[PDB]
């Protein structure tokens, strides 16, 4: 709306996250939910710390189930 | 306009379009880059459509642009489709290059109106004793081969194709729905080697293909048959398994947001079946004669899918696992099979009395079987001992060597005419063969070959 | 569920507090600013991060708005964030005006004429519409070149159509039925 | 660090921890005012973990502090266990005093 409200946002420190990277949100029974993997293809392989690998199966709207 | 993939889950894909450019129900969409087609099944709201992939989704991602085609799947129709193998989208799946189409029709259509239906009772001879006797088929009628797994649905259909399609002067459509890819190859080489491939259109959607492909293959084959019927021609339509159409709907129904009904089936089982089955009919322009194979889950004829199918057919042929387990083929149950043609006004009083006479003897034998098992055969009346001997002869005289089954039996095939069938069963019921052993009637053909077999 | 169903409790809470403290215009401005800010692409993204806590997301939305939210509206924003409902602010803002309109006894009418805009025409229709609805009317006239001649009046779910295109529709169904 | 019981439903308890101190799956946790042991089953997000109580939950309430032990349930092993009765957590239940353990092993391998 106003030039003031249009401002402030550049000092909000939102930055960005690469389309090929995401972050783990929850871990249950061998299923991991990830936020941010925008370029994932169904059945593609995901790399986690420690050399653990996963396979993307649910490409839902705001979360990837691996 | 253009849309973006927003949600991929198995074979189901959601595509979001501008709220002023939402594609219609059943409309075809194309993914940019990837070679994949999506059909709109539901309009969720806010410019989003729910669609099913007509291919694989392993290469699909969120955010891929999707294009609206403005229409439903359009497949090629007419003379250019004869002697060709095609997929659900109508693409050629043979190496013979492109098809010279002069028109494309949409797979979705209304059923012919109540005023367009036509009634005919022309008797169609098949050459099989059990069918020609208890299940007489009619030209322009609907036939169903009901049976479980491993009882003869494909084999029997191939024999009919051979005893009818090869002689049939008109064209023919063969649709392999959820079939084994090996059966499709054997049949293609068989039609090609027999020189009959020139008058048969082949559409294949086997078990290795995505649910959406197996859900629309039947509409593609039927759309080609409807173009020929509407030209005023007489057509034959053979469907390998129409159950795979219902199953593809069950596999995708839950992901489409539908609550399940009884026996874990889609709540739209009877309407999805009626919408397909009402188009396979003979109108006042041309006549479609159709043979469908109907799979029976776990051999249970009361299962919702088989149970909803009987009302759509004129001739119902039932194959029994208990008869096949005794090495008797065709494994047709003469007490569960029925036809609208089994009427004295249509087939004559002699044929009708012979068929009812055979059924009466077999029903009486079915209730004497337990007596014979516990007490034994000597504790029966003289009339019952004679009836049990004739029932066992009739049960073996219904077996027949087939030309398409020589690789399985080693024995040459036989074609029996309707006159010969009636004579052979009338003779056994009358008592003209009460001296020959029951083994003489097993796998022979006409009644003379039983007389020759008995001596040896 | 429908966003309207999820936003109904929050919109009604804002309205019943605003009415009891003579703030029906302050909350109107605050809810409108909150809706706008939350819809911005940079703010949209910030509000969907797994690293930030509910309080951190709530605070960030208050700092961008500033003076536009009074103490009570600031507490309401925190309550919506604590419950994880910050994606419903545009809907909460819409439903608040509807409750207020029934209270002030007013309607925002959407008149659409065939090529005409005139004070003589507006005041001639607005008295009859006000009398029929038993409410004050805030006309929002516009142009609809599609119409051969006449006007379509939309008020709530009521739709009074006096356009020649409507007469053509009636004439067309009558022949085929 | 220390978490707070946020939810209790029968034998299952949810505990919230600071985002930089969330316990790993199967890590053992102890409630401060009762010393009841909990085993982490899954991580739900927002620093919240779900656990199963290794005892009765009667008398527990929301807001109680919980301590993470940094390891799974560990029990005594070797010759010292012969002729002794123990519970699920490796405590002696035969009234014969403490177990003369030289080492302990985690129960997940
Ligand atoms: N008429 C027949 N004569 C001999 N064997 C037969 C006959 N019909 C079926 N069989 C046996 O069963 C198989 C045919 O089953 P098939 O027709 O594929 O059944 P379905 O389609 O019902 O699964 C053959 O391989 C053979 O072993
Ligand atoms: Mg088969």
């Amino acid at each position: 709306i106003s030039e003031i409200i249009k401002g402030r946002i550049e000092k909000l420190d939102v930055a960005s996250q690469a389309r090929n990277e995401g972050t783990i949100v929850s871990v249950s029974d061998g299923i991991v939910r990830i936020y941010g993997l925008a370029d994932v293809m169904y059945g593609e392989m995901i790399e986690f710390p420690g050399g653990v690998y996963g396979m993307a199966l649910n490409l839902e709207q705001d979360s990837v189930g691996a | 306009s253009s849309g973006r993939i927003v949600q991929i889950i198995g074979a189901v894909i959601d595509v979001e379009f501008p709220r002023d450019a939402v594609p219609s129900i059943y409309e075809a969409l194309k993914v940019q880059g990837v070679e994949t087609t999506l059909e709109v099944q539901q309009q969720l709201g806010d410019g989003v459509v729910r669609s099913i992939a007509m291919g694989s989704t392993e290469g699909l991602k969120r955010g891929l642009n999707v294009d609206s085609t403005g229409a439903a799947i359009s497949v090629p129709v007419g003379k250019a489709t004869l002697g060709r193998i095609m997929d659900v989208l109508g693409n050629p799946i043979d190496e013979a290059g492109p098809i010279g189409e002069e028109e494309r029709w949409g797979i979705h259509r209304e059923a012919p109106s109540y005023a367009d239906q036509a009634g005919g009772n022309e008797l169609l001879e098949t050459g099989i004793k059990v069918i020609d006797l208890v299940c007489p088929f009619a030209k322009g009628g609907k036939v169903g081969l009901f049976g479980g797994a491993g009882v003869g649905k494909t084999v029997n259909m191939m024999e009919l194709i051979r005893n009818i399609a090869i002689e049939h002067s008109g064209y023919s459509v063969f649709a392999g729905v959820g079939e084994r890819t090996r059966e499709g190859n054997d049949f293609y080489h068989e039609m090609k080697d027999s020189n009959v491939l020139d008058k048969v259109a082949l559409v294949y959607g086997q078990m290795n293909e995505p649910p959406g492909n197996r859900l629309r293959v039947a509409l593609t084959g039927l759309t080609m048959a409807e173009k020929f019927r509407d030209e005023g021609r007489d057509v034959l339509l053979f469907i390998d398994n129409i159950y795979r159409y219902t199953l593809a709907g069950t596999e995708v129904s839950a992901l489409l947001g539908r609550m399940p009904s009884a026996v874990g089936y889609q709540p739209t089982l009877a309407e999805e079946m009626g919408v397909l089955q009402e188009r396979i009919t003979s109108t006042k322009k041309g006549s479609i004669t159709s043979i469908q194979a109907v799979y029976v889950p776990a051999d249970d004829l009361t299962d919702p899918s088989p149970a909803t199918t009987f009302a759509h057919l004129d001739a119902t042929v039932v194959l029994s696992r208990d008869i096949a387990s005794l090495g008797i083929y065709p494994a047709v149950d003469p007490l569960d099979s029925t036809s609208r043609q089994l009427d004295p006004l249509v087939i004559g009083q002699d044929h009708y009395d012979t068929a009812r006479g055979v059924q009466y003897v077999l029903q009486r034998y079915k209730e004497l079987k337990d007596i014979i098992a516990i007490l034994g055969m000597d504790e029966l009346s003289e009339a019952d001992k004679l009836l049990v001997a004739r029932a066992r002869k009739i049960q073996r005289f219904l077996s027949q060597p087939f030309f398409v089954a020589e690789v399985f039996t080693g024995s040459p095939g036989k074609y029996v005419s309707l006159k010969d069938t009636i004579a052979g069963f009338k003779g056994i019921l009358n008592g003209d063969y009460d001296h020959l052993p029951e083994q003489a009637f097993y796998m022979v053909g006409g009644i003379e070959e039983a007389v020759e077999k008995a001596k040896k | 569920a429908e966003l309207t169903t999820l936003a109904r409790p929050y919109a009604k809470a804002a309205f019943e507090y605003a009415q009891a403290h003579q703030q029906l215009a302050d909350w109107s401005a605050a809810l409108g600013v909150l809706a706008a800010v939350s819809q911005d692409d940079t703010v949209r993204q910030l509000l969907k991060e797994p690293q930030l806590t509910s309080s951190a997301k709530a605070q960030s939305l208050i700092d961008v708005c500033g003076d536009k939210l009074n103490a009570p509206a600031q507490n309401f924003v925190r309550t919506v964030a604590e419950n994880k409902r910050l994606e419903l602010l545009p809907t909460i803002a819409e439903m608040y005006e509807q409750l207020k309109a029934e209270q002030e006894k007013s309607v925002e009418v959407e008149v659409t004429s065939a090529f005409t805009l005139s004070k003589e025409q507006q005041d001639k229709l607005a008295k009859a519409l006000s009398a029929r609805l038993s409410r004050e009317v805030r006309l929002h006239a516009s142009e609809d070149a599609s119409l051969i001649g006449g006007v379509i009046i939309r008020a709530g779910d009521l739709v009074i159509d006096g356009s020649v295109r409507g007469k053509l529709a009636k004439l067309a169904e009558a022949l085929k039925s």
